[PDB]
């Protein structure tokens, strides 16, 4: 009966963060700090309409959020945050307990200096 | 035997057969004809013959694929459009294995070759037990699961098993058989008229479990298992006779006695459909099925035939049997025919 | 985060394999290119070979049972 | 199928084994039945028993408290009748 | 007494009381279902923004929301 | 390199289960007064590679068979249980992490009781047929409390992943808030391995025999693992490997040496002293180890 | 007989393990959960014979999302044409991971 | 005395030393220092699916922080 | 070794449901329905099937074959193939090559129904947030919504107890 | 339609008619009964997985634990048939004709 209306290739087009997943996942917290307000207009869009194809402005949006945060991330202290991930991330499922002391250096780092 | 363990017994069968009623998911209802075998399997064998032993056995084996086949069914209906709601059904192919499930579980025409066999080489109690619960725990089902089943599959069960009740139950002189039989035949009445007006099918289910009752009560206020031991009773005790004329006549369903109500309403919200054929069929078969009724009372209570001495020596004793509830059943049973509209009591 | 990466991949897997159908079956007759099979108009959740068809045994075995029998 | 490369390698071997071994030099009590049985009806109260470690993290605490006891409770009734009533004797 | 007759069936019957009485004097019972009940399995969904209430706090920095502090603090 | 994991496991389990018993030989003639096996070599290691090829090479049991298929079908399958029982066992790092292992225990052992009933069937005459039906019976009478109390120790950590009890073991011995319920539980397992003090008065008896002592050395480790044991810090999987190979041999020695020294039970006196004592006091510890994490605010974090 | 002590002692005991779409110990939801919704509100104040001719066309959606038959069945179609133009040899085929 | 027990058990605690040890070096042989990723959950599996597709290697062990951020 | 493997185990199944529905002696039968069983636990195992494919391996491949086995051998002898079980057998197999063969060749068979004919990696989740392995943690469900369900299924375990304890002389 | 379904329903044929048509020992007969058990219990589980249908999961486990005990019931049934005779056959059961 009816056909489904996809979005075109031009809008499958945003800068994709191709990063990997244990510095994504231990840049989580302070990524939660500074970004991630204006990603909830795109959970409220999730919630409201169950329906993506719809909602992907604002998921261009919280892209180029995560991408401004890791720049803002990449061009300040630390450095060392390369440490503390890759300290974190040869440690199986990562637990985050297991590298406390790289983890209280990262957060006087950014705490004394950003 | 402890009479708590009986207690116990019974607690589960009346458990088992009120979840069956009570309950809206299907596992529930399996369980509670499940828990209603595992329950009535220790009532049988309660004496320690070899008869019970074979007897339970038979009962078991067909008992427990009626109910697979049942699981069957449901595990069919979610394979389909799946949830947990007694309710209309969504293949016939899940309908046609539940009812003949159910069928199974029951006492009809294909299936009913356990019935005889079962009642024959058990006690009174355990056969009266087995009619009445198992006899009134399919029934609940078949009410609530209707709407959504191919009419010729309870319509030829129901015709086959009146007949077959019928001209089966013309040799035996086993009363166990005998009233086997009698269950044959009201089983098909009572689930005929399921998917016109269920309430006839409900009210049959009422009069057919007291006269059974009061049939059985009978048997059980003087042990027999054959005519010539109810000829027996007639010298013994007279007013036995005339309560097995009345009760074998409200079996016979005649017009001045209330087991002819049960026939007489079938025939009347099943002819107010196009179905004139199909009832004088059903009401000629439950001409046929009276006659060993009657040449039953003609053994007992009308002609009567040679007796033995220590009648005699019997005669010294007055009667010590106790009667769970015999008169109470026996004129709600047959005195009932002025009250037809305590009909429109049930639904 | 994860979930935004994931709605832009399985709506990337739908408008090529969507485009792939419309360049693979124009010989048959009837066939509209797009619809779904259902009749109300919201968002069904495909059914992994909606978005894992014709990808040729490879990445769909490591995909669907990847974590079934990994370890 | 990995476990499945694990069960077909200890498989192979273990035939290895074997035909390497053998290629190469050339009544009844009710007894015994009633303990199968209380075995088998006690081994399905453990099946029932067994997913509470993974039940204990809910919003019904007390519940499950209660429920958990008149299992182990029941199965204690049913042990303690068969113990009794010369269930296991000799 | 029976302490000298059937001992370990005893020790059961007394350990079996124990396990259904004790929890009724219980200090830690409502510790038990706060820890249970403050663990999220699905996501915390949001809402549309505000009748302007003075509840669920715009930044997950805020404190005006229910939070924890004594998973911190043992 | 996956199938190289699965040689570098089933490879060294003929060396343990020959040097084991050379072990088991040495250790029982020293709590007696023996030395030896130490003239075939130094100290007999050769003892069990000649032992072990000498059994290969003596001409097999003649059939006098009933099913061949189903005879060479029994002793198969105790032997691929006893390979395919070391998978999911932690040291530091298992070779399989699942979900769940310890029903995986469970149902291997039971399939252990599989493998003593075929046996016992396909067997011979009547009364190996009742002796073997009575050890399927003292065998099956304990995976109830085996179960049970395993299901109660694991019940303090929720969890079935196993790694989660690596974790954890890390402060104090699981020991000491179970003591009685391990103790019951290292008596089930002397129950399982079907030894003394417990009675058993075939073919191939060297595989009946080596499904014997992997089932040992099986249970050993599992209980090194489950109620014992220190700290794993990563990157230095030795210590820990160093640690639990120390103290799974110390509580093998143990078993062996509660072997040596005491007689066979009464077979009644077996099952009148497993249900009438162990089954209530089980129960007992299984519900006030249910009430008990719900008293004291310690509810594992199942995650 | 079906009785009504379920809803007349007002203790909804059994009517949580009974459909989709109650309120699971985590709040997840069902694959086919928006349909059922739909379904049920298409179908509340109805005597069951309406419901039968009435609420056919979200009823076979909600029979569509729940078994997937014909969407299999134009899946499959798509298969056998894909594998017999591959017999053919037209356009050696780019819908696998490049042109 | 029981010193001479003491080489048996010896040499078969080291047959029972060597395979998970062996393991745990095959283990971070074959991940190039890493640890095997443990997969019990759809999401664990889902993230290592995600991490191994970001990567370009299609290899879920070279872990790629913060070098592609802009 | 390839994506079939679900519909490969699948044939091994019917093929152990034909092995003893072929009327053999019971120990074969018991035999076979733990093949059966085995390769049951592999089917929903490739479904995953983390949880209650390894729980039924307990209770049938380890309690109740057990039983069945044990019960063989007490109580029927069957001391000594037939020509009705072994042609049985053949004629089981052919039945299951001619509807595999008719799956494998055409489009669909069709007993009463439209079995869409193709192997099923169809259908599965799309990678969902699982985080729980939804088995578990719907099985760790019974206590909290289950009262009714959990009470009646002792309640008919404690039943079968003195139902049994009858049976085989109560008391 | 999850092609998989077919097969198994065709499976449960096969243990029906296993159980229905049964020469010489009730052993069988029960075997097969378990068989369809075991039939039923994989069919609905691989539905109920692709379904999601997460919340009430409980069928599986809860109809392998009842169609078990009825299968203990039966155990014991057929130890009694063979206690009070020499064997277990379905002959030497013509006794109590209909």
């Amino acid at each position: 009966p009816g056909i489904v209306e996809l979005p075109s290739l031009e809008d499958l087009k945003v800068q994709e963060v191709k990063v990997s997943s244990s510095v994504l996942k231990a840049a989580a917290h302070h990524y939660g700090a500074q970004c991630d307000k204006p990603n909830k207009e795109f959970m409220l869009c999730r919630w409201e309409e169950k329906d993506p194809r719809r909602c992907l402005e604002e998921g261009k949006l919280v892209n180029q959020c995560a991408l401004e945060f890791f720049r803002q991330i990449k061009r300040h202290c630390a450095e060392p945050f390369t440490e503390y991930w890759t300290c974190i991330d040869y440690s199986g499922l990562q637990l985050f307990r297991r590298c406390r002391k790289e983890q209280a250096q990262f957060d006087k780092c950014v705490l004394d200096k950003l | 035997m402890n009479p708590i363990i009986l207690i116990i017994i019974l607690m589960t069968v009346m458990l088992g057969t009120i979840i069956v009623m009570i309950s809206t998911h299907w596992l529930l209802i399996w369980i509670g004809f499940e828990m209603n075998m595992l329950a009535i399997i220790p009532i049988m064998m309660k004496k320690h013959n070899p008869r019970a032993t074979e007897a339970s056995t038979k009962y078991f084996l067909t008992q427990s694929t009626a109910s697979m086949l049942l699981m069957m069914a449901i595990i069919i209906n979610l394979m389909f459009s799946g949830q947990w709601t007694v309710m209309k059904l969504f293949n016939p192919m899940a309908s046609m294995l539940m009812t003949m499930a159910l069928a199974m579980k029951l006492g009809m025409a294909p299936f009913h070759f356990w019935v005889p066999e079962v009642t024959q080489g058990i006690p009174l109690s355990s056969g009266l037990i087995l009619l009445t619960w198992q006899k009134l725990a399919p029934m609940s089902v078949l009410y609530q699961i209707l709407p959504s089943i191919n009419l010729d599959l309870i319509l030829t069960l129901s015709i086959l098993s009146i007949t077959i009740g019928g001209w089966g139950g013309l040799n035996q002189t086993q009363l166990r058989k005998i009233m086997a039989y009698s269950s044959i035949a009201h089983m098909g009445w009572m689930t005929a008229v399921l998917l016109y007006n269920p309430t006839m099918t409900l009210l049959n289910l009422i009069i057919y479990i007291i006269m059974t009752s009061t049939m059985f009560t009978l048997f059980m206020a003087n042990s027999t298992t054959t005519t010539l031991s109810l000829s027996h009773t007639w010298n013994k005790a007279p007013i036995m006779t005339i309560l097995v004329l009345i009760t074998l006549l409200s079996m016979g369903g005649l017009p001045p006695l209330s087991g002819f109500m049960p026939k007489w309403m079938i025939i009347q919200e099943m002819t107010k459909n196009d179905s004139i054929i199909l009832p004088t069929l059903m009401a000629i078969t439950a001409l046929l099925n009276l006659y060993f009724y009657m040449r039953l009372t003609y053994s007992t209570a009308l002609t009567m035939f040679p007796s033995t001495n220590n009648m005699k020596m019997k005669w010294q004793f007055p009667t010590t049997k106790r009667m769970t509830l015999l008169p109470t059943m026996t004129v709600l049973s047959t005195m009932l025919l002025p009250l037809t509209p305590i009909l429109s009591i049930l639904e | 985060l994860l979930q935004a990466e994931k709605d832009r991949r399985v709506l990337q897997m739908l408008r090529e394999n969507l485009e792939e159908e419309a360049t693979i079956m124009k010989d048959v007759p009837g066939w509209k290119v797009g619809e779904s099979v259902f009749h109300t108009t919201r968002w069904v959740t495909p059914m992994m070979g909606e978005l894992y068809g014709l990808r040729t045994g490879e990445e769909i075995l490591s995909s669907t049972y990847g974590f079934i029998w990994y370890t | 199928m990995n476990l499945m490369i694990t069960l077909l390698t200890n498989f192979t071997l273990a035939t290895l084994l074997v035909t390497i071994a053998f290629w190469l030099p050339q009544p009844f009590s009710m007894k015994f039945f009633l303990v199968a049985i209380t075995f088998l009806l006690f081994d399905l109260e453990i099946a029932l028993l067994l997913p509470l470690p993974w039940a204990s993290q809910t919003t019904n605490l007390n519940t499950m408290l209660t429920m958990a006891l008149l299992l182990i409770f029941l199965l204690a009734v049913s042990l303690a009748y068969e113990w009794t009533q010369k269930g296991l004797e000799w | 007494n029976v302490w000298a007759k059937e001992p370990v069936l005893v020790a059961s019957f007394a350990i079996a009381g124990l396990a259904v009485i004790l929890p009724t004097l219980s200090p830690y019972t409502k510790y038990s279902l706060m820890i249970n009940r403050a663990t999220p399995y699905n996501y915390p969904v949001p809402l549309r923004d505000d009748g302007n209430m003075p509840d669920v706090p715009s930044h997950p920095q805020d404190p005006q929301g229910p939070s924890l502090e004594w998973l911190k603090r043992l | 390199m996956f199938m190289i994991n699965v040689l570098t496991l089933i490879i060294p389990i003929l060396l343990a289960v020959a040097f084991l018993t050379l072990v088991e030989r040495k250790v029982l003639g020293y709590m007696q007064f023996r030395k030896g096996p130490n003239v075939v070599g130094p100290y007999g290691l050769l003892q069990p590679i000649a032992d072990a090829i000498k059994l290969f090479i003596k001409e097999p049991l003649r059939p006098a068979t009933s099913s061949i298929s189903m005879f060479i079908l029994a002793p198969i399958l105790a032997l691929t249980l006893a390979l395919t029982m070391w998978i999911p066992l932690p040291m530091p790092y298992p070779l399989i992490n699942m979900n769940l292992g310890v029903l995986f225990m469970l149902a291997m052992s039971s399939l252990a009781v599989y493998s003593i009933l075929w046996s016992g069937w396909a067997s011979n005459s009547k009364y190996a047929l009742i002796g073997a039906l009575r050890a399927v019976a003292q065998t099956i009478s304990y995976e109830v409390t085996l179960a049970i109390i395993l299901l109660s120790v694991l019940l303090m950590n929720g969890s079935f992943t196993l790694s989660t009890l690596i974790i954890t073991q890390e402060q104090v011995w699981l020991i000491f808030p179970a003591w009685p319920l391990a103790m019951m539980w290292f008596i089930s397992t002397l129950a399982e391995t079907n030894r003394a003090p417990f009675d058993l008065t075939a073919g191939p008896f060297a595989l009946f025999f080596m499904a014997e002592y992997a089932n040992i050395i099986m249970m050993n480790i599992f209980t090194t693992t489950l109620f014992l044991g220190a700290f794993h810090n990563p990157y230095m999987p030795e210590l820990y490997t160093i640690n639990f190979t120390i103290k799974s041999l110390l509580l093998s020695i143990t078993f062996l040496w509660i072997r040596a020294s005491y007689p066979r039970f009464r077979y009644d006196q077996l099952m009148h002293l497993l249900w009438k004592n162990f089954l209530p006091l089980t129960l007992a510890l299984c519900m006030w180890h249910v009430s008990l994490p719900i008293l004291l605010s310690s509810i594992p974090p199942q995650t | 007989p079906f009785f009504d002590v379920q809803k007349k002692l007002g203790v909804d005991l059994d009517h949580w393990m009974t459909i989709q779409s109650a309120e699971q110990p985590h709040r997840i939801p069902a694959r086919c959960h928006a349909f059922e919704k739909e379904w049920i509100e298409c179908a509340h104040g109805i005597g069951s014979i309406r419901a039968e001719k009435e609420c056919k066309i979200e009823f076979e959606d909600f029979r569509e999302c729940l078994l997937r038959q014909k969407t299999m069945k134009r899946l499959n179609a798509i298969k056998r044409q894909r594998d017999k133009l591959i017999k053919e040899g037209k356009y050696t085929p780019p819908p696998h991971h490049s042109g | 005395m029981w010193f001479e027990v003491l080489p048996g058990i010896a040499v078969m605690g080291v047959c029972l030393f060597i395979p998970g040890m062996a393991t745990a070096r095959i283990h971070r042989f074959s991940n190039g220092g890493r640890e095997k990723r443990v997969a019990h959950y759809s999401y664990q599996w889902y993230l290592m699916e995600r991490d191994r597709r970001v990567s370009g290697v299609n290899r879920y062990y070279v872990s790629k922080g913060l070098e592609n951020i802009d | 070794m390839m994506t079939y493997i679900v519909f490969i185990l699948s044939i091994i199944f019917v093929m152990g449901f034909v092995g003893f529905s072929s009327k053999p002696s019971p120990i074969y039968g018991g035999l076979g329905l733990i093949v059966s069983g085995g390769v049951g636990c592999g089917i929903v195992l490739n479904f995953g099937g983390s949880f209650l494919g390894l729980m039924v391996f307990l209770i049938y491949l380890g309690g109740m074959m057990v039983v069945f086995g044990y019960t063989t051998a007490m109580a029927t002898e069957q001391y000594p193939s037939n020509k009705v079980v072994l042609g049985t057998f053949i004629t089981g197999l052919l039945m299951e090559f001619l509807m595999v063969y008719y799956v494998l060749k055409d489009k669909e068979v069709e007993i009463v129904f439209k079995f869409n004919g193709m192997g099923d990696w169809v259908i599965y989740d799309t990678g969902d947030s699982g985080f729980f392995s939804e088995e578990a943690m719907g099985i760790a469900a019974l206590y909290s919504y289950g009262t009714w369900l959990v009470i009646v299924t002792g309640w008919s375990l404690l039943i079968g107890v003195v139902v049994i304890m009858e049976i085989t002389r109560g008391n | 339609m999850s092609l998989v379904y077919m097969n198994i329903m065709m499976a449960f044929t096969v243990s029906l008619t296993g159980l229905l048509m049964y020469r010489s020992h009730l052993m069988s007969s029960l075997l097969c009964l378990e068989g369809m058990m075991l039939s039923l219990f994989i069919l609905a589980t691989l539905m109920i997985l692709n379904s999601h249908f997460t919340l009430a999961s409980m069928m599986p486990i809860i109809l392998l634990v009842f169609a078990a005990c009825e299968a203990a019931l039966g155990l014991s049934l057929l130890v009694m048939v063979s206690n009070t005779y020499g064997t277990d056959y379905v002959q030497n059961l013509n006794l109590l004709q209909c």
